[PDB]
């Protein structure tokens, strides 16, 4: 269920970014690969979450803050995943003492 | 007659003749429950507020 | 269990000086022919500093030293339960061993005539089960809280879950709220700036 | 984790890159976690007394 | 001379504990009073079940009134009325888990 919540989060975030950039487009070159193409927008919102994607070009302050928050959310998620995995590995040792 | 939390012990059966017992005697221990460990902000708690 | 109490030593435990329980533990612990060695450990919890260290003087003390402190108290289980049920916080819980053979009974003068009549009637009242109806008056079957569960853990696999994590989702939801409101207020002020 | 603008527009390439990225991010987490546990095992539980 | 690690006063000991590499030995009632009325809870204190002693009223030897105050103290104790004046200075729900 938590894996599902995580997976579903990105599509919402990417949709919100797409809509906001569509309604307030930048005063910049139209239709480039950096423009409001939906699939590129989703690809960016995914690739930033896995750290991999490199910088995201969107300039408008609202979506700029929105991505800053998506980043600061993600950074907690990775830390939680690593922490709890390390906890499970440190724990799983004891039950052979059943006597 | 004498009656209380009185316990049948052999050294007393030498001077008084207890009836059959009406209940068993059991030793026990008292403890405080473990409260609760989980809270909604435990993921932020690694930094002070 | 009392075994699990006796294995650890990080919470100390003891009992009231010169009590029957005290001398019973002292008797158990010194006897090398005893089958179950546990008492021979517990005595070294209770005898510390010649018995001055972990023992309280009077039976009211231990209950408070437990409730407000880091201690455990060894006494008659049927009394401790009667306190544990009636602690208004239900913060106590209590555990005890299945001792038997020794038991509560009415005394009589040497050679009194009553002994047979009472010993018959107590048995008949036990066989009726009336001695249970007349007992669930005093140790009632269940309260608002379970007698013994120390915590309803529910965690068993150690996973995280939505209820424990959603405090993080609140951060994203706040971000969505504020960024949307910034967009809305900019788009409204575009009615009034004069330039865009 | 050295990133770069991976140039490809095609779905099959992006899918493959996503698969590889997630594989890498699970691997690094597993390595760090097991190394943490391995070090955390450091105790005087080894003593015989 | 019994004087180097000893201290001039109870306050001197308490301060040498709070501000120094030291521990101080004093009446456990006073030390728990200090430890809870120290708002930092920086102290903790530990003790023993000392016996055969207690704080008490003293009177002229042969006083005609000793029995009246002894009776009233036994009333105050066996009623628990003393527990109010004790809690006045040592409340059980103290700030510090010593």
């Amino acid at each position: 269920s938590l894996w599902a919540c995580i997976a579903g989060t990105v599509l919402l975030v990417g949709l919100l970014v797409y809509l906001l950039n569509w309604l307030n487009p930048p005063r910049l070159q139209m239709g480039s690969m950096t423009s409001t193409t939906l699939y590129n927008s989703m690809w960016f919102v995914y690739g930033s979450f896995v750290q991999q994607g490199g910088e995201v070009p969107y300039t408008t302050l609202a979506t700029r803050m929105m991505m800053g928050a998506w980043w600061l959310f993600a950074l907690i998620v990775i830390s939680s995943y690593t922490a709890n995995l390390a906890a499970f590995l440190t724990i799983t040792r004891i039950e052979s003492s059943i006597q | 007659i004498g009656i209380s939390a009185l316990t049948i012990t052999p050294d007393r059966e030498n001077v008084v003749d207890f009836t059959t017992r009406y209940m068993d005697y059991s030793v026990g221990v008292l403890l405080r429950r473990a409260e609760k460990t989980v809270d909604m902000f435990a993921c932020l708690a690694p930094f002070d507020l | 269990s009392l075994q699990d109490l006796s294995k650890q030593t990080e919470i100390p435990y003891g009992t009231v000086l010169d009590s029957a329980v005290y001398e019973h533990v002292r008797m158990k612990g010194l006897n090398p022919f005893e089958r179950d060695s546990m008492y021979s450990q517990m005595w070294w919890m209770i005898n510390r500093s010649n018995g001055s260290e972990n023992n309280v003087l009077e039976s009211q003390a231990g209950i408070q030293k437990v409730k407000y402190g880091n201690y455990a108290f060894v006494w008659d289980a049927a009394v401790l339960e009667y306190v544990a049920i009636n602690d208004p916080d239900c913060s106590f819980y209590t555990i005890g061993n299945t001792v038997a053979d020794r038991g509560y009974g009415i005394a009589l003068q040497h050679g009194s005539p009553y002994r047979d009549v009472f010993s018959q009637r107590i048995l008949e009242l036990q066989q009726n089960g009336d001695m249970d109806i007349l007992k669930h008056k005093w140790w009632p079957k269940n309260g608002q809280c379970d007698l013994y569960s120390s915590v309803d853990t529910k965690q068993k696999g150690g996973a995280l879950d939505i209820k424990s994590f959603a405090g993080v989702f609140c951060i994203l939801a706040a971000g969505i709220v504020l960024s949307c409101f910034i967009a809305m207020l900019e788009t409204w002020w575009n009615k009034r700036k004069g330039s865009r």
